[PDB]
């Protein structure tokens, strides 16, 4: 998208591995608040949107 | 009501509990008043403020 | 101690911070008693090739 019009995504009925997030080389920025990356493994989430 | 001496007494115990265990419940400003989600959710750097 | 970081990752090395050199290389311990003295050695660290 544009930052004007954001685009949004509901994902839904998955099982989510947050190892590859992590686990990336190229992220510039990866700031994570309230949650912290290698722990995102451990919950379930109720929705996610991004 | 007869015996309110007691139960008073009996209810501001109960009370004092209840109110005790209710504080529980609340946040004080953290993201969240149950400790396992916490440290379930942010490490030791984060975690400990 | 003494090394040469990358630029972006000189964030990494102060106290309680995270990225791949602060966890899988250098450490920083959380209750950390020291300075970070950092300077821009990218006319004596780094070729051509």
């Amino acid at each position: 998208a544009s930052v004007y019009a954001w685009n949004r995504k509901r994902i839904s009925n998955c099982v989510a591995d947050y190892s590859v997030l992590y686990n990336s080389a190229s992220f510039s920025t990866f700031k994570c608040y309230g949650v912290s990356p290698t722990k995102l493994n451990d919950l379930c989430f109720t929705n996610v949107y991004a | 009501s007869a015996l309110g001496k007691l139960q008073d007494v009996v209810n501001q115990n109960a009370q004092a509990l209840n109110t005790l265990v209710k504080q529980l419940s609340s946040n004080f400003g953290a993201i969240s008043s149950v400790l396992n989600d916490i440290l379930s959710r942010l490490d030791p750097p984060e975690a400990e403020v | 101690d003494s090394f040469v970081i990358r630029g972006d990752e000189v964030r990494q090395i102060a106290p309680g911070q995270t990225g791949k050199i602060a966890d899988y290389n250098y450490k920083l311990p959380d209750d950390f008693t020291g300075c970070v003295i950092a300077w821009n050695s990218n006319n004596l660290d780094s070729k051509v090739g």
